[PDB]
């Protein structure tokens, strides 16, 4: 929610099957495109929710 | 002894191991959560 | 087929397989228990319910 | 986390269980004659 | 003594067995006239 | 442990999905 | 009830018990009433099952070289207990020729404590006594 | 050859080795019971069952053994608190025993009759097929039922020889197990009048025996042999699934609701107690008849017993547990010690206030306190920033009557809120956490538990019953329809009557 | 007592997979055409 | 549960002693 209070979705940060998720892209982000090569690193497109629009969209 | 004429072989197919195994897997996928609570 | 001792006993109690009375036999007079049974089955929940309250009748733990 | 410790052998044995099963049962088809 | 609930009960069994004695009188009596016909 | 156990049931259906498909009974026109 | 076990040192050991005033005859109308030392349980130089004691022994756990040792002081360090107990006796019958007397008795001391490891508990013990008095 | 879901079809056409399997489930249901006891004699503490009776200690048996009268250890504790007993052979050991016993004994029976299956006694004198005559065997069997329902009823539930049951006042604080004579009256049908279970075993085993001489003497109308396919054991299946699950959706509802078969000191109390305040009504009344007769506050409230106390408080209600919640009802809020008193809230003005209770659908519920009519007093608020009746507002303070606490009072408005929060659970407690390392979250008890796998276990076996009823009456077509169905059969027009040839 | 945690499964698994894989074995062999 | 444990190992090895005595494969000369 852009509101910098980060979600856990992943296993190893501390979720089972029924809590897990990816979580969708921030909304500071909104509708802009954000594929990897738009942030400064990797741990910046993590943080920011990189991966689910890499996967929302390769998936459509 | 005399044999048992009510005896009768046992099947499971192909297809019935990999439908049973998809059925154990997932419900365990599905309740480890709960178990693990 | 084994014959025991007890299975000579018991024998008789085993041999009227597909024995019956002609026609309808006793069915009238088991549908009357069946009626009956009907009738005791919907007094007790009724009881249990508090749908029928009956004096002395007290269905609570208080007053057991 | 601090998770019930007999999660582990629940599932563990909620998977083998019927799992070798089926297995038993579909190995002895096979070697039925053909 | 027969309270308020058991007059209530009878009164319930009654009509239950009013409607079900009916209905039998009434589908005995159609099937009487109306019978199915069937080779000899 | 948790995290093991998933991933491990996991990787179990997707080998079922490979033999279920690769190594499926093949259908025959009798 | 259940299965506890209650060890004790069931004692009298330096009993001072005394009479009522005016007693000119021991008679069925006698009573004594004292207290007495109840020392611990087992003396000094026992040893636990892992080899600790209070005069000998380990002083420490050493099957554990590297565990944090305040957690088990109050194993490691073995404490003598030394309490009071107290008794009546219920003088019952007289003999007045032989000076011999019997009766019942009631004494309350505390259980072992196994040298610190644990609280005692309180115990009665009730029974018969017999005494033979003889001038000195 | 047979598909997995039908391998024990091989039993149908063969009485000796169905007998056979039967006497292997029933040894594995003995030692089921015989382990189940021997687990919880283990894990059971005996030493209060004031505030840690069995159902706090997630015990499924042992209600069981002492509902009937089996109370004592072969260590001498005795359930209802004694020491020093002597219960004979028949205590908890011994029934675990027994029943070990009886499985082994089972297990040996199903072995020699799967290895001599084949007596004379399962053939048919005519025909040399195998052949169970099952309606004589249901009269055999309904007057043995019926002579052992009677025989329970008449001398183990009286006393006459044997025991008697577990009874109760009507608080559950001195329950015991007491000979019960048995109700003659109309009382004889209220679930909570125990007499009526005495009556209904001696009558119903009467009639059970006359039945079952019926039974033994007069064969099936043929018209019934028919319909009902007499002539096939899976009829008898389909009908004693039926009566099963029958049972099955009656003892979940005496279990939920309460009787005098589940008794609240083998079970804990019911969801319905706290539902009417029925504990905190007795509380009540017992306080001010001892303030009527001139007790002060501290003495009335100092004379309830814990028990009852604790019966007053949400953490024993069976409908606060989890599905996946498990265990004693121990591991949640911890093991009871003592309650802390009765609290008294009040605030600045000296008016007694009320904290709202928190119903049973509820894991979650604010802190509101009300004066006597009910009118809004105080609460803890969620937003403070037009907050108007926080109890630093309020000057509300807190004062224990009875338990640990008596005669003290807080003011310190944390520690106020802290027992205001406890009070929303009712009664307030002192729990040992540590030693099961409890987690805090509500827990169901053997009631709930119980409840629970009967009702699951009552609807599934609906589907058995519609199974094997179906199987019965259509055994003709289990393999498929006829090849050569008759078109005319299931258009329309060609017979008057539907399925029946010879209405043209 | 604290025992390990894992003794369970361990203990469970040493029994149950080369169990089964005897008996998986033995089955299909009785099922072979004789 | 440890007590559990090993009592259900030896339970199973009785167990096999029954079979292995009673359901033997029987020897045959032939
Ligand atoms: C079919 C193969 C395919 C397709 C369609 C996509 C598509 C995409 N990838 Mg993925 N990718 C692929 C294979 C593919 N990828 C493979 C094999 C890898 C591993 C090397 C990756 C690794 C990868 C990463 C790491 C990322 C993407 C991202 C993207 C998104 C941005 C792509 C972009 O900017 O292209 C730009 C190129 C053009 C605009 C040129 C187009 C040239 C054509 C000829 C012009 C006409 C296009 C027009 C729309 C016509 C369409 C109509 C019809 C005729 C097709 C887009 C959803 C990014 C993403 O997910 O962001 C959220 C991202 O970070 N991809
Ligand atoms: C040999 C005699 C015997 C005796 C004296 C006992 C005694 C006991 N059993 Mg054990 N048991 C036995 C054999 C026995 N058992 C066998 C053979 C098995 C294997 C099936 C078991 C399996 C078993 C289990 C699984 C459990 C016990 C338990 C117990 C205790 C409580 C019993 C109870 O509540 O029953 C309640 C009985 C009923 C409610 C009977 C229902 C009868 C139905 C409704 C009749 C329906 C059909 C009938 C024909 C209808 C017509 C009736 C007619 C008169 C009109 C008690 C110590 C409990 C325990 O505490 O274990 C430690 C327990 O959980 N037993
Ligand atoms: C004077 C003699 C006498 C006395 C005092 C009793 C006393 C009693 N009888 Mg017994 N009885 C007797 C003679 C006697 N009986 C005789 C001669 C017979 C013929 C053998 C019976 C047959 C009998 C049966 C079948 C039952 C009793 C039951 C009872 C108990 C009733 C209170 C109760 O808990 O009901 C609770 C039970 C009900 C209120 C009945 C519920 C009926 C349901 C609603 C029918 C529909 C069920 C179906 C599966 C649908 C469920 C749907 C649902 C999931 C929503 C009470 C102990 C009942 C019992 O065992 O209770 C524990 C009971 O079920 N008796
Ligand atoms: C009628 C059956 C029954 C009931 C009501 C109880 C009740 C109780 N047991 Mg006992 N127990 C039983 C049978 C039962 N037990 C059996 C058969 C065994 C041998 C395994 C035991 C061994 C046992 C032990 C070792 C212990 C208990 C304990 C307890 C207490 C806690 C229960 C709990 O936490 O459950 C939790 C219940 C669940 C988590 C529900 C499981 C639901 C399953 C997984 C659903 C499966 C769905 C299925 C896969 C779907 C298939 C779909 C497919 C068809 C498409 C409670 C009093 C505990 C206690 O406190 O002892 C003092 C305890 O330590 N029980
Ligand atoms: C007294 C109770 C009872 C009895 C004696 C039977 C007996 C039978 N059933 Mg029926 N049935 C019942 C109740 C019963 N059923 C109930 C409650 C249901 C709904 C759940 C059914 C639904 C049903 C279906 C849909 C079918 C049968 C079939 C059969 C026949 C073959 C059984 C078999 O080979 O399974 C072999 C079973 C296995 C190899 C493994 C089963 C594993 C289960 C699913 C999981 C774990 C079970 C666990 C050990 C059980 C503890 C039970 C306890 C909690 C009660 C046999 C005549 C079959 C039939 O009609 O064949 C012609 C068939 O298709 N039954
Ligand atoms: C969905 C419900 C349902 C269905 C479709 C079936 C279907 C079947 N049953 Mg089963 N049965 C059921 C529920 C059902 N049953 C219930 C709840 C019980 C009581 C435990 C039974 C007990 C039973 C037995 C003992 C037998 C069957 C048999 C059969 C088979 C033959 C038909 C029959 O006898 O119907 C029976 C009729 C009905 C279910 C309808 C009864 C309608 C009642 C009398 C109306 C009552 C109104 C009530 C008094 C109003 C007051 C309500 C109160 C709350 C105020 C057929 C497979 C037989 C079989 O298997 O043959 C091989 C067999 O022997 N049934
Ligand atoms: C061959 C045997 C197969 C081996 C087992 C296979 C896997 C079993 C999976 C069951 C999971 C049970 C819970 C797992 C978590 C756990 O550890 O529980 C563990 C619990 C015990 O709980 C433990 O108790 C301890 C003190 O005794 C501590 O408090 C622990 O913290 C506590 O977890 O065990 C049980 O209670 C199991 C029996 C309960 C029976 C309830 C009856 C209701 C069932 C009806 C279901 C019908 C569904 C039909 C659907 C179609
Ligand atoms: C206490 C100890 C208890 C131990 C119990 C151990 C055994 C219990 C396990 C039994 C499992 C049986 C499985 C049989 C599996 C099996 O054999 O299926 C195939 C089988 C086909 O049978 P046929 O009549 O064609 O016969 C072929 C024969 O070879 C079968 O023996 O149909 C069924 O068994 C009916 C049930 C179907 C269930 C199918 C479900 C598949 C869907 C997948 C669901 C998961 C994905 C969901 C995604 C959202
Ligand atoms: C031989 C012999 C003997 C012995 C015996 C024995 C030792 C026995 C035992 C037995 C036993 C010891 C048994 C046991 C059993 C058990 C069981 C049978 C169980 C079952 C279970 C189940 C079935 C479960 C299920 C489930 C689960 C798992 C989960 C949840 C859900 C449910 C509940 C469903 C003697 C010496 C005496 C003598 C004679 C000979
Ligand atoms: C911990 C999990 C444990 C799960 C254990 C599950 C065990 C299941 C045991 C299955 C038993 C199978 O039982 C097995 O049936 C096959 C047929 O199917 C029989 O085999 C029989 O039929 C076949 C086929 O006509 C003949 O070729 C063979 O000569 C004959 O003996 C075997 O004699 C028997 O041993
Ligand atoms: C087959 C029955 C085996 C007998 C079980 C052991 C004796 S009985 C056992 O004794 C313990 C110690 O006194 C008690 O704590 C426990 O409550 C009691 O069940
Ligand atoms: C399998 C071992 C059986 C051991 C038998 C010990 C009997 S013990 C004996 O039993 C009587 C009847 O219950 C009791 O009344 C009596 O007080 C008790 O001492
Ligand atoms: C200021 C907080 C402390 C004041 C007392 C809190 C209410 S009471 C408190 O509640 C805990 C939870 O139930 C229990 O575990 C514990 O036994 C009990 O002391
Ligand atoms: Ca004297
Ligand atoms: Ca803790």
């Amino acid at each position: 929610d852009g509101i910098r209070e980060p979600v856990s979705g992943s296993l190893l940060y501390g979720n089972n099957i029924i809590t897990g998720a990816v979580v969708p892209s921030s909304n500071a982000i909104g509708l802009h495109f954000y594929p990897i090569w738009e942030a400064a690193s990797l741990d910046e497109w993590l943080y920011n929710g990189g991966p689910y629009q890499l996967i929302i969209f390769h998936f459509l | 002894m005399e044999p048992n004429p009510n005896r009768q072989p046992v099947e499971l197919n192909r297809t019935s191991l990999y439908l049973g195994l998809l059925l154990i897997l997932v419900l365990a996928l599905l309740f480890s959560s709960y178990f693990f609570n | 087929a084994r014959r025991t001792w007890l299975g000579d006993i018991l024998r008789p109690l085993n041999s009227e397989y597909g024995k019956v009375a002609p026609g309808w036999g006793t069915t009238p007079l088991m549908a009357v228990f069946m009626g009956l049974f009907l009738v005791f089955l919907l007094i007790i929940l009724e009881i249990y319910n508090s749908t029928l309250i009956l004096d002395g009748v007290n269905v609570s733990w208080k007053a057991l | 986390m601090e998770v019930n410790q007999l999660g582990l052998i629940a599932t563990a044995l909620f998977v083998l269980v019927p799992s070798v099963f089926l297995i038993i049962l579909y190995v002895q088809t096979e070697s039925q004659q053909k | 003594t027969i309270t308020p609930s058991l007059k209530g009960f009878f009164i319930g069994l009654l009509s239950g067995a009013v409607v079900l004695g009916l209905t039998f009188a009434v589908l005995i009596a159609i099937s009487q006239i109306d019978k199915v016909q069937r080779s000899l | 442990m948790e995290t093991i156990t998933y991933v491990f049931i996991f990787a179990c259906i997707i080998a079922l999905f490979f033999f279920a498909i690769f190594f499926r009974e093949p259908p025959r026109i009798t | 009830a259940g299965g506890e076990r209650i060890p004790l040192l069931f004692t009298v050991k330096n009993l001072v018990a005394s009479t009522q005033p005016n007693v000119t005859s021991i008679t069925t109308s006698t009573d004594f009433k004292g207290e007495f030392n109840v020392p611990s349980y087992r003396t000094a130089n026992f040893l636990d099952p892992k080899g600790r004691g209070l005069a000998s022994g380990y002083d420490s756990a050493i099957a554990l070289p590297q565990a944090k040792e305040e957690e088990l002081a109050r194993a490691n360090v073995k404490r003598f207990s030394l309490t009071k107990g107290q008794i009546s006796l219920n003088v019952a019958k007289v003999d007045g020729r032989t000076g011999e007397i019997a009766g019942t008795f009631e004494s309350e001391q505390l259980s072992d404590d196994d040298m610190g490891a644990h609280e005692p508990h309180e115990v009665k013990i009730q029974g018969v006594f017999y005494a033979s008095i003889e001038p000195a | 050859g047979l598909p997995w879901y039908r391998v024990h079809t091989v039993l149908i056409n063969d009485p000796g080795r169905l007998i056979a399997a039967h006497l292997m489930h029933t040894a594995l249901v003995a030692g089921w019971a015989g382990s189940m006891a021997l687990y919880e004699l283990a894990t059971f503490d005996p030493s209060d069952p004031v505030l840690n009776p069995m159902w706090r200690q997630g015990m499924f048996v042992l209600p069981f053994m002492a509902r009937l009268g089996v109370t004592g250890s072969w260590s001498g504790w005795s359930i209802t608190g004694e020491t020093g007993i002597d219960p004979g052979f028949w205590s908890f050991e011994g029934v675990a025993l027994a029943h070990i016993v009886l499985s082994g004994l089972l297990f040996l029976a199903a072995c020699w009759h799967w290895v001599y299956w084949d007596l004379e006694l399962f053939r048919d004198p005519r025909t040399g097929e195998p052949a169970l005559d099952l309606p004589k065997m249901f009269g055999i069997h309904l007057f043995l039922a019926g002579l052992l329902c009677f025989g329970f009823g008449a001398f183990h539930l009286t006393g006459l020889f044997g025991p008697g049951m577990w009874v109760s006042d009507p608080y559950g604080l001195t329950g015991s197990v007491q000979p019960v004579a048995p109700e003659w009256g109309p009382d004889g049908f209220n679930p909570y009048n125990p007499g009526g279970v005495v009556a209904h075993h001696i009558a119903a085993g009467i009639v059970g025996i006359i039945a079952g001489l019926f039974h033994i003497l007069v064969r099936p109308p043929q018209r019934l042999y028919k319909a009902l396919r007499m002539g096939n054991i899976e009829t008898v299946l389909s009908s004693s699934i039926a009566a099963v699950f029958f049972a099955a959706f009656v003892v979940a509802g005496t279990m939920w609701y309460g009787s005098a078969t589940t008794p609240i000191e083998l079970f804990g109390p019911t969801r319905y107690q706290w539902d009417s305040s029925y504990f905190q009504q007795e509380i009540n009344r017992r306080v001010q008849a001892s303030l009527a007769s001139g007790a002060t506050l501290e003495e009335a409230w100092s004379a309830i017993p814990e028990k009852l106390a604790f019966y007053d408080y949400i953490g024993n209600n069976p409908a606060k547990g989890g599905l996946f919640r498990t265990g004693p009802m121990n591991k949640g809020d911890g093991i009871a010690q003592a309650w802390k008193g009765h609290a008294v809230f009040r605030n600045k003005e000296g008016e007694e206030l009320f904290v709202r209770r928190m119903p049973a659908f509820f894991e979650s519920f604010p802190v509101i306190l009300t004066d006597k009519n009910g009118v809004v007093k105080a609460d803890i608020p969620f937003r403070r920033a037009e907050s108007k009746y926080s109890f630093e507002q309020q000057g509300v303070t807190v004062s224990f009557y009875g338990g640990e606490l008596n005669g003290q009072t807080f003011t310190d408005p944390p520690t106020v809120k802290s027992y205001a929060r406890k009070a929303i659970f009712g009664e307030i407690f002192e729990f040992d956490t540590e030693t099961l390392n409890s987690d805090g979250i509500f827990r169901t008890s053997p009631r709930g538990w119980f409840t629970f796998a009967h009702a699951v276990f009552a609807l599934l076996f609906f589907f058995g019953h519609i199974w094997h009823g179906a199987r019965t009456l259509f055994r003709d077509v289990f393999s498929g329809i006829d090849p050569e169905l008759s078109p005319e059969q299931v258009e329309w027009g060609f017979y008057q009557k539907v399925g029946d040839v010879t209405t043209r």
